[PDB]
């Protein structure tokens, strides 16, 4: 399940343990699920509402967001929240690839001329 | 091809006692030439060891001088007409590539001495499709090295 995106029946086995509560164990899941969950939803999306995110997992209408957004981004605005990713200033540029393509091609005449 | 020359006296030759007093095998390096050898060569007149004399500034004024360029290496040799050089030398490799297969079956025969002079008239794809393929690795190696090369130093 973690493996691919499925979480909803990570909180529902979450509920189903076989041994004991185990939380020792889930409280460390849920570092590792939570972080993972907002990384994802980091790309270049539209807004979304505090609506979604806040009763999507467990919870109703907590302060942890707030939270969660303070010391991840999401700029706050008019209910606005805006995840931007572009991506595209670094790539398009061929004089660092000059560099690397230079070493390149002369390897194939360094192996073509000198005997080994 | 110089060999520098020098007369005999006939008086000796009429004593009959030989010339130059060999007194070390110095002179005797260079086997005389028949053709020269036919003329009066040791019998009426005797050959000169000729050497040269050579020093760094005439040879590096002369060697380092001779084939140079000054500018050409940063030059890209009409890249619209290479890419059309390309595609005629490449395209002689597939009428060439395809006789290679014809000419690996009947080889490996009786007497290669037989196949070795069967090769006296008609092309033979072993060393021609290798020759174009030299050429073809070489012109674009040098021409993409070029590229990479003047896209750093030019801004």
């Amino acid at each position: 399940y973690l493996m691919e995106g499925s979480y909803n029946k990570v909180f529902l086995a979450k509920g189903n343990i076989p041994a004991e509560s185990y939380t020792f164990f889930i409280d460390i899941l849920l570092d590792t699920i939570r972080d993972e969950i907002a990384g994802c939803i980091e790309k270049a999306y539209e807004k979304i509402l505090f609506t979604e995110a806040t009763r999507i997992l467990f919870f109703n209408t907590p302060k942890k967001m707030t939270d969660y957004a303070k010391k991840r981004g999401w700029v706050l605005g008019p209910n606005n929240y805006y995840s931007f990713a572009s991506q595209q200033q670094k790539p398009e540029d061929t004089t660092i690839p000059s560099t690397e393509l230079a070493k390149q091609v002369i390897e194939y005449a360094r192996q073509l001329e000198m005997i080994v | 091809v110089i060999d520098a020359f020098r007369l005999i006296n006939a008086n000796m030759m009429v004593l009959g006692h030989e010339p130059r007093q060999t007194t070390s095998n110095l002179g005797h390096l260079n086997k005389p030439s028949i053709q020269a050898l036919i003329h009066g060569l040791n019998r009426h007149y005797y050959s000169i060891t000729i050497n040269y004399r050579k020093n760094e500034l005439e040879q590096k004024m002369l060697l380092n001088l001779h084939k140079k360029s000054w500018m050409e290496g940063l030059t890209l040799q009409d890249y619209s007409e290479h890419c059309k050089h390309n595609e005629s030398v490449v395209k002689e490799m597939l009428e060439l590539a395809k006789n290679y297969n014809k000419a690996v079956e009947e080889e490996d025969k009786m007497t290669p001495e037989q196949l070795a002079i069967k090769n006296v008239g008609k092309q033979d794809p072993k060393r021609h499709l290798e020759e174009h393929v030299d050429v073809l690795m070489t012109s674009n190696i040098v021409q993409c090295l070029a590229a990479m090369l003047d896209t750093v130093v030019f801004k």
